[PDB]
């Protein structure tokens, strides 16, 4: 509380575990490489106000 | 009035006086339990004779109760309280007012049973008698010492908590948490002095 009072929590009260629910994503067994793709375009348009 | 005896073989023969007097009152409680008949002098006087045998009687008293006690027996043994079984014999042990083993003889031999019982049940896969569960004040008087000394003991990690309790709340001297066989070996290793 406030780095003042260290809070009354018995010591057994944080040795439980914290659930949570995450999304994660691995590659998969014996994968020799993964590939990433995009498309870019460029266009002269900065020599006029729209 | 006095003690003054020489070939003293029965447990009750020997020491100070106020022993002598604390292991009658003990006698007394547990024995004479016959309403007061101002029996003053005959109510007492057997109690010597009791004692003659006592190395060896104490313990099948002691082991008549694990038996009758089994065969009542309707929860898994690791979560049934200690108390269930031997009937508090454990806290009498306090009514001699001295704390240490060599000259508290009641409480020598308690525990001299106690540690045989847990030899001869080691762990295995179904649970047994020595999974009992003791609570704070009652490892406090088996290891000769008071509360406040295990709640430090507990806290350094020498030992072993069993029931999860639940947040923002305490656990009180009175629930039962602590395993038989894990004071009874805690004991034997660290705390031993020239008492």
């Amino acid at each position: 509380d406030a780095n003042l009072k260290p809070k009354n929590i018995e010591r057994y009260e944080l040795a439980y575990s914290n659930p949570q629910t995450i999304e994660a994503c691995y590659v998969p067994p014996n994968v020799d490489e993964l590939y990433c793709r995009f498309s870019l375009r460029v266009e002269a348009n900065s020599m006029r106000p729209y | 009035y006095g003690c003054s005896f020489e070939s003293s073989n029965p447990l009750l023969a020997i020491g100070s006086l106020s022993a002598r007097f604390g292991a009658l009152y003990w006698y007394q409680q547990r024995y004479l339990s016959d309403h007061e008949a101002v029996r003053d002098d005959r109510a007492l006087t057997k109690a010597i004779g009791h004692f003659t045998a006592w190395p060896d009687a104490f313990w099948r008293e002691l082991q008549q109760m694990v038996d009758d006690a089994l065969v009542r027996q309707t929860k898994p043994l690791n979560h049934t309280d200690f108390v269930d079984v031997f009937g508090s014999v454990v806290a009498d042990c306090r009514q001699i007012p001295m704390r240490n083993t060599g000259q508290n003889f009641i409480l020598k031999n308690l525990i001299g049973f106690l540690t045989d019982l847990v030899a001869r049940h080691p762990q295995c896969r179904v649970a047994n008698v020595g999974d009992l569960l003791l609570s704070a004040v009652d490892a406090a008087t088996l290891l000769s010492t008071s509360v406040e000394q295990v709640r430090r003991l507990h806290h350094e990690g020498f030992l072993p908590l069993s029931i999860r309790p639940a947040s923002r709340n305490t656990v009180s001297p009175h629930r039962a948490v602590f395993h038989l066989r894990h004071v009874v070996e805690l004991r034997q290793a660290r705390m031993q002095s020239h008492h």
